[PDB]
């Protein structure tokens, strides 16, 4: 007895569209931001500690370490010059998500992304639990200031090489993001132990489900609560070599996992198409490209 | 609260 009728993509669209889907949690990565031009920061085929022999590192994993961050600042800031994005246009996927706000069904979207687009597709604060922080909002780090500043202020002091100083206590200014030493942020736990009570579907994006604590987000999900993973690899099953909650989508005992594999875009596409929702996605993504694209 | 790590 299981809430899909088959394990595709047709049945999941089905069973969107029926009476016992209301609440949809999304869980995405990486792979959401990669068409729109944005590294996996943490794929080691993108190299982010192979050239940092001009900082003289006591090792390669410090330039994201807090500690030595707020000591030795300059190598984080002269990365974030060579890596920031020449643009930052969110992709089809973040706008599906976008779509299942407007619709009423979006619960909240759970993001291992720094990157911002899921704001500027249009998800709002509380629709948002950044896992790993966001460079949408920077702080000075003195915890009697904590000055806040835009995306705006940071970006003219990374592109003008001036390490950035809090105007109020000349402190150094950190991008929200969550270096390695960090505490996690209370939200990602207050908000899980709430979400999971009420979800209906998880659709999670764009995400090898490797990173700990947020891939153990697929476990929390009640076991009756349909998953399906659009990514262009499998991704969440059990490890046959450390191995509770992983995915089943291919067994003789699988019920309610189901995967699609391909580019993100090109699956969520694909879904919003069974749903009727295509040519709302297209309108909506030419719009808001266009209105990037224009500023 | 829990830091964040490698893993
Ligand atoms: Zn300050």
């Amino acid at each position: 007895e299981r809430l899909l009728d088959e394990l595709t993509l047709e049945g999941v669209a089905r069973y969107m569209q029926s009476e016992r889907c209301r609440r949809v949690i999304c869980l995405v990565g990486a792979g959401i931001s990669t068409s729109a031009g944005i590294p996996d920061f943490r794929s080691p085929s993108t190299g982010l500690y192979d050239n940092l022999e001009k900082y003289h590192l006591p090792y390669p994993e410090a330039i994201f370490e807090i500690s030595y961050f707020k000591k030795h600042p300059e190598p984080f800031f002269a990365l974030a010059k060579e890596l920031y994005p020449g643009q930052f246009k969110p992709t089809i996927c973040h706008y599906f998500m976008r779509l299942l706000k407007d619709k009423g069904l979006l619960l909240r979207c759970y993001t291992q992304n720094i990157d911002t687009l899921e704001r500027i597709a249009g998800l709002e604060q509380e629709d948002l639990v950044e896992a790993h922080g966001t460079f949408y909002t920077s702080h000075c780090v003195s915890a009697s200031c904590r000055h806040e500043y835009p995306l705006s202020w940071m970006k003219e002091k990374i592109f003008s090489e001036v390490t950035p100083k809090c105007e109020d206590c000349q402190s150094l200014v950190k991008p929200d993001i969550v270096f390695f030493g960090e505490s996690l942020p209370a939200r990602f736990f207050s908000c899980m132990q709430s979400d999971f009570l009420k979800v209906d579907l998880l659709l999670v994006m764009g995400t090898s489900l490797q990173v700990q604590p947020f891939a153990s987000l697929i476990s929390k999900a009640p076991l009756s609560t349909p998953r399906l993973l659009i990514n262009k690899e499998k991704a969440g099953q059990s490890d046959p070599f450390l191995g509770g909650g992983g995915m089943d989508f291919d067994s003789k005992k699988a019920y309610r996992d189901v995967a699609w594999l391909g580019e993100c875009d090109q699956g969520c596409l694909a879904l919003a198409e069974l749903l009727g929702w295509k040519k709302e996605l297209e309108d909506l993504v030419r719009r808001e490209h266009a209105s990037i694209d224009a500023q | 609260l829990p830091k964040k790590y490698g893993g």
